[PDB]
């Protein structure tokens, strides 16, 4: 149909149709434009106008401009013909490498899988990151959530991870990149390249990459979260694969929407955010799970505005996930990487019938010392260490030989550092605590369990260290 | 004539509200009867709203408002060097026009991901601290953060005039060209920076844009990303800019009080769910382009202000995490004379290694080994060992204003320190012992600094020579 | 020795404890100040977001 | 509260 | 033009007109009162009709009352007939002394000096007082933040700054009571007088006033800083004098800001201020510089609420600041006066490439022999003032001498203490703390550098101490 | 339908939390000024309306009864704050859980001191 | 009255709190703009211009006086809350009252340390 732009605020563009308006969710296309400019149906405002986001930005608009319904929302291509390209929320190629030439293209808007499409096999995803992989173990098929400030450590950590799980993986890939640098993008595709794993000449190419980072205005970084999942849907489904699908940063897809929430005219929530952030976040997230079709092991970074883990965005997603890691800036300013918090990363696998008991038992010695220590630390705090039980002072010191031994040396990280990276096999990882918890240790100094990889390498440094 | 032309509804709270300009575009500039130039921001069916880049004062119900069709844009090109201009590119130094011949979007979008590389070439600051522990290469954002008064602002300007060594020679790749925004700061203050940059020679090759404490919050708005615009000329053509956001913190106010007078929800700290976009499509214009982009590029160095230290409040950690790493300033250095008072621990440069020269590696690398070893600890030999280092580097590391060191000079009086030549000296002395090195070296071994800097290495040769003359130099040194 | 030592061993134990009770003080006024700001600021935009919602 | 006098002596002695 | 009240909302006044619609800042005459009603157009609502802020109470007002466009902002009485004189915020005198007649009156609205008039380089106001012209040297055209209270000789110091920068500069000076106490605001007038600062029957008055007091109007008080202001400019710009401008308190100048804001409908910003708290300031510290012609220094008395400075309004503050000024009860108490910390008063201009290398130098001697001596001292007293080495003894005797040297009998004092005020020359300054550092005055009693001026009058007062 | 029929039932709510940010979201978008946090002024009103309906019935009116297990999720551990008090001024009693507690390995992590029945021994057998 | 005829008069306002409460009732229901509290922006000039009233009158004016002993209620000891932060800074000085010091005995409970008059001396006799 053909429509004319009434009004334009930012994001925001009313359309206004004489015949055949056009329902929610379709994307309506501006003409007398260079470059393609979709503009999605948010609702309809009466009056024959309906009231639009942009995918790209609005300068340039002129009230009565042309708009044609395309009769659907936003489709991108999907299939094997996404593998080692790099597209944007409209599906659009950004690599330079030409067309994407797929059979099929799927809406970025479906329904969440339903109730009788749940699966519900717990099955441990072994990482070699020795604080995930003891406290709070990753699972196949299921949903990580890195949860972090700025600087603290999010990127490293699903760069380590892609470099741990993705490498040994068989199955497709799938990156979105969202709200993010796009320098990292360039990273990332060139460090693929290189790798192999994104192959310009062989059609061995097994990640998608999909990219909307901060350089775009709201309305793709609304979006972006949705393209890259779209993609991931179809392997999962119509290919009955093991996906992983890799996202920083989810939390971009949130803040994305307070941006454009304000100029759609409603009332605002708790600080400052849409009012519809949960049921928002929901109809996405419910997209982004393992179903009896076919399994997707998704990895989320998520950033911690302010470093407040109560703002509404980050707190509304710990319900999204099965394995949490927490980033603290408190720990990575002790030197500790990766800075998770032992006390604060949680996991649904954490049972002694899926992990087993030894593991178990040793994952709660760990955090029942540190939590011990925790306690201790205001009394450390004015008094020292000295009017301190003989007692408390072995928890203090195995508590921080646990705290210095969870800390690891990753490849990504090397250039900081300092140290080549360790990969810590489960049952390694679960012998150096329960040794060091059992006080086998007791006699070799702190330092000498700070960025080694098996408990071995700690006692080979107590040497050194003489 | 109400398709090209409009009159003032109203005007208050910043946003005038304009009837007619029924063909403007959104993000178009229009200019008022009294020749105060103004941005379509918003196109509502029955008005206009218009961002007033100026005094509103100046304006009146009634007012005409023209069209200009052009979507805001700036004079750019290599005729603002040396010139300072407002944000809208208006020179304001009382040197006659600019003879600009091009014009460019102050809003265009950075370029992707395929166009880019990454960093590789140094962006020499000049200061040995920043040039050792915190190396910044050329495309990348460097957040300068700190508290007020703690030398955030001098960092930005020692860099600016160490250019000059480059810019004055032979080599074209190694050129910088510098553009100082001036956000919020006051008139004086720009007034002697660019006073300063005069008589050290650096205002030639440097453009200021200057939108101060008296400016409308729009002008302050906008300075950044005009400025950002004419430091793209560069990254474009080949050639190389250095831009400088001083301070972003003052910026997000302006950009707050423009949200609040819209009436747009105020959520933390009463900033608008934008202000990160603000801040993020700004910081990610200055980047590495590739050699099929010409190979140019642009550094930023973003600047924010703490207060007390918060380097967690919400506009901190947005920077930061827009940001490829930090410098950050301590109060608590600064008064006690450590200066530049920068904490190294908690400062990062997440891609400068790369673009870190060779010669530097040699010896900074193991100096900064070297002062975690003294972190960790401040009797025992061992530990013992290790404080001697901190204290003789730490002075190393402390600079005054106003003299970048070339990097040969740089990587000889490190050495000096890091291979011990200065562990069996009174650490009161070491700063002494630094300044009669270095002109030492500057003047009876040219040769031997020019070869380490030609190399970019010290091999074993100049190794050899370096080693006796700082051991002649030991031997020699009074108390 | 004996109350020579114990007296050099309080005094060093005290200093050091006043010394962070001092650091502690000043980490808390700051964190109250964070605090008093932030209450501040959110009773008011709840007072707006009602008053502009009608 | 005498820093860590008794400790020491204590421990040496049993 | 003319027009007619539409509306009165306590001190916000709306005005329609039928032509000539007054500007933004304009000052419009209420007809028909027994006082003079002065409304400032804020904004223009559209329809003719302006919205102002009330300079005095509203009371009485009816809609359709005549209101007359004056053509221009607020304008005041400036010159010289100003001096020794109390004003009002829109001019008028309020000291029963009948009028200002000046040869011309000056609006209180004007932009800063432009780039092209700002001085290049950094001067220092030498104000003859010791502590300050050694250790937090006022920058010509600078804003001072004066740091006290009620208690510790503020309104000495305001005094004795005018008398010193009339003689040694020929520079009047200005006082701008924002949101002055009716009942502090006579004292102070009297207190002038008695001082002579003020003078009744010649025309030697160096201080002329403006005062915005309590009871007025949040509109009034958040303009009286301009209308002193624009007195103070009037002796920079057609006198080329180095004036001085007193602003107490500039907490008050905010906080009026705030409230006019609120009374306007604007939507507060952190902690409650107006949004446009930044620019309130800064559209008004700017008029306060070096320009080509003179300079105008001003001393700012801050109030820090909450003793937060970080709060909106202090940090707000502080970005204009040169220097502070600290007046401490505690030094006011060991009878040192002025009762400056010498340790907490700082200055920008206190750098080497500014007030000299010799100057700094000294500066900073005697900062840290203070400082040393703040940390023996707990040595001395408690522990005994006896193993003190041969170092000890002489940094606790000198710092000591320095100490007492740092005070200075003010002129202003005179009438009371009976001892001629001394204003001392920077020159004498240095010289003096310098060579007490030295050593050279190690051999005279501490009473003879207490409440002296050159250092002469040390060695003088030792000998006729004995 | 079992309370009013002779039967007994158990009812949980997991979690009233997240329901009155559904509320507060319809609420909202209905034009409903935000009140206190910006949840609804009335979300005391739609919890205690809800957990009133759980009960015990007298004989004459079947003896049956529904007992209910709300959930609710705090931040920080503040059992004071606004919503949680809301919640705890409408139930008879609260179970407390404490992360503290957890890792101590005090599990279930019941905080004694901060719990309470407000039916107490009423509602054991002797023997208990 | 007293004031202007010679005579001297002492007044208390018990208390400002309340006063500024009622009139924040009539601003709010007048759609005036809420600030800080929900106070209006003319809240501190509506006690300004109340407490400037207190003054002492010249000989020429007969010589009287009013002295003005206004009351506020503080919230939990803050004393840099709206209202309180307004009256303390017209004031010419403050009593600070304290709970702690009420138990412990002190009574009247005045904190000493903090509490001043900017007046001292001037009004106290010379054996006081
Ligand atoms: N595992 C690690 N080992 C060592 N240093 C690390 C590690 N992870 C993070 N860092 C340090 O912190 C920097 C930031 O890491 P990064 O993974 O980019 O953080 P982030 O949480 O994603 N930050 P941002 O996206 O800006 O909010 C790195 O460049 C290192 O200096
Ligand atoms: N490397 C240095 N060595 C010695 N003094 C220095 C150095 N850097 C700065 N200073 C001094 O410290 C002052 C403050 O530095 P400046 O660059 O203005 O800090 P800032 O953090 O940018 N301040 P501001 O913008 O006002 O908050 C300068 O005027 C110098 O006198
Ligand atoms: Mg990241
Ligand atoms: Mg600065």
């Amino acid at each position: 149909t053909t429509g004319r732009i009434v009004a334009v605020i930012g994001a925001v563009v009313d359309v206004q149709f004489d015949e055949g308006l056009p329902p929610i969710l379709n994307a309506l296309e501006v003409q007398g434009r260079e470059t393609r400019l979709v503009l999605e149906v948010a609702q309809h405002l009466g009056e024959s106008t309906v009231r639009t986001i942009a995918m790209d930005g609005t300068e340039g608009l002129v009230r009565g401009q042309k708009v044609l319904d395309s009769g659907a929302p936003i489709r991108i291509p999907v299939g094997p013909e996404t593998l080692g390209r790099i597209m944007n929320v409209i599906g659009e190629p950004i690599d330079e490498r030409g067309p994407i030439k797929t059979k099929q293209f799927a809406a970025i808007h479906a329904e969440a899988p339903e109730f009788v499409e749940m699966s519900v096999e717990q099955e441990i995803l072994v990482t070699g990151i020795k604080v995930v992989d003891l406290l709070a173990p990753y699972a196949k098929g299921g949903k990580i959530g890195l949860f972090g400030g700025a600087g603290v450590g999010k990127t490293v950590l699903i760069m380590e991870l892609i470099n741990n799980v993705a490498k040994a993986h068989g199955g497709y890939s799938v990156f979105a990149g969202v709200g993010e640098r796009t320098r990292e993008g360039n990273d990332l595709y060139h460090e693929m390249i290189e790798s192999g794993v994104i192959n310009l000449k062989d059609a061995t190419s097994k990640v998608a990459l999909v990219y909307g980072q901060m350089n775009e205005p709201p309305g793709a970084r609304a979006r972006v979260a949705l393209t890259g999942l779209t993609v991931a849907e179809y392997f999962r489904d119509q290919e009955g694969q093991d996906v992983l699908l890799f996202i920083d940063n989810i939390f971009r897809f949130t803040q994305a929407g307070s941006e454009v929430s304000a100029l759609l005219g409603r009332i605002p929530s708790a600080v400052g955010y849409q009012p519809t952030l949960a049921t928002d976040m929901g109809t996405m997230q419910e997209r982004i799970t393992t179903t009896k079709k076919g399994s997707i092991t998704s990895v989320q970074a998520i950033y911690v505005p302010a470093d407040d883990l109560t703002d509404p965005a980050p707190a509304t997603t710990f319900a999204h996930l099965d394995a949490t890691t927490v980033l603290s800036r408190a720990i990575a300013e002790l030197g500790i990487y990766p800075a998770v918090d032992p006390l604060d990363s949680t996991s649904r696998i954490m049972d002694p019938n899926i992990v087993g008991s030894e593991h178990y038992d040793v994952a709660r010695g760990v955090q029942k010392i540190l939590q011990d220590y925790k306690s201790l630390q205001d009394i450390i705090a004015i008094l020292g260490m000295d009017e301190l039980s003989e007692e408390d002072k072995l928890t203090v010191s195995r508590a921080r030989k646990i705290q210095r031994f969870l800390s690891q040396p990753f490849q990504v990280a090397e250039v900081f550092t300092g140290h080549l990276g360790k990969l810590v096999p489960l049952k390694e990882t679960i012998k150096g605590f329960q040794q060091i918890l059992a006080g086998e240790y007791d006699h070799l100094p702190e330092q000498a369990f700070y960025m080694v990889g098996p408990i071995e390498e700690a006692v080979a440094k107590a040497d050194k260290l003489a | 004539d109400l398709e090209e032309t409009g009159r003032v509804l109203s005007i208050g709270d910043g946003i005038a509200r304009v009837h007619g300009l029924r063909n403007v575009q959104a993000e178009e500039m229009v200019e008022f009867s009294s020749g105060l130039k103004g941005m379509s921001l918003n196109l509502e069916p029955d008005n206009v709203g218009v961002v007033v880049f100026g005094n509103d004062k100046l304006i009146k119900e009634g007012d005409i408002v023209k069209r200009t069709g052009a979507i805001v844009d700036v004079p750019v090109g290599e005729e603002l060097l040396g010139r300072v201009v407002d944000a809208l590119g208006n020179a304001i130094d009382g040197k006659g026009p600019i003879g600009s011949k091009a014009r460019r979007r102050v809003g265009l979008k950075a370029p992707g991901i395929i166009p880019r590389i990454s960093v590789r070439e140094p962006m020499q600051t000049g200061i040995k601290a920043v040039d050792s522990l915190v190396p910044i290469g050329r495309g990348q954002r460097e957040l300068i953060i700190g508290d007020r008064q703690t030398g955030k602002t001098s960092i930005a300007i020692d860099t600016i005039i160490n250019q000059k060594r480059f810019n004055d020679g032979t080599d074209e790749k190694k050129k910088l060209y510098c553009i100082y925004v001036a956000i919020g700061q006051k008139r004086s203050t720009v007034a002697q920076l660019v006073k300063r940059l005069t008589d050290a020679d650096a205002m030639k090759y440097t453009i200021v844009v200057s939108a101060t404490a008296s400016d409308a919050a729009p002008l302050q708005y906008l300075a950044p990303y005009s400025g950002c615009s004419m430091g793209e000329y560069f990254r474009d053509n080949g050639k190389h800019a250095l831009i400088i956001y001083d301070d972003l913190s003052k910026q997000a106010v302006a950009y707050r009080q423009m949200s609040l007078l819209l009436r747009r929800p105020p959520g933390r700290e009463a900033y608008p769910g934008d202000v990160f976009y603000l801040h993020s499509r700004l910081l990610e214009r200055a980047a590495k382009m590739n050699d099929a982009f010409g190979g140019g590029s642009l550094t930023a160095l973003p600047v924010i202000e703490t207060q007390a230290g918060d380097v967690s409040a919400y506009i901190p950690t947005n920077v930061i995490s827009i940001t490829d790493g930090q410098i950050f300033l301590e109060t608590e250095l600064f008064y006690k004379g450590i200066r530049p008072a920068i904490n190294v621990g908690l400062s990062v440069s997440r891609v400068g290694s790369a673009a870190q020269t060779r010669a530097m590696k040699q010896v900074a690398g193991t100096m900064k080994l070297e002062l975690a070893q003294y972190r960790e600890v401040a009797l025992d030999a061992a530990t013992q060992q290790l404080l001697s280092r901190g204290v003789r580097l730490t002075e190393l590391l402390k600079q005054g204003q106003y003299s970048p060191m070339a990097i040969e000079e740089q990587v000889a009086v490190i050495y000096a320190g890091v291979r011990g030549y200065l562990d069996k000296l009174e650490p009161s002395k070491i700063t002494k012992f630094e300044n009669a090195f270095l002109s030492h070296v500057i003047s009876q071994h040219q040769a031997l600094l020019g070869k380490i800097r030609t190399d970019g290495k010290i091999s074993e040769e100049s190794d050899a020579k370096l080693k006796e003359i700082v051991t002649n130099f030991l031997a020699g040194f009074e108390a | 020795e004996s109350t020579t030592s114990e007296q050099s061993a309080r005094m060093t134990a005290m200093d050091n404890a006043s010394k962070n009770a001092s650091e502690m003080i000043d980490k808390l006024t700051l964190t109250f100040n964070r605090t008093r700001q932030a209450v501040i600021t959110k009773e008011l935009i709840e007072i707006i977001s009602g008053a502009a919602a009608l | 509260l005498c820093g860590a006098i008794h400790s020491s002596v204590a421990k040496q002695m049993k």
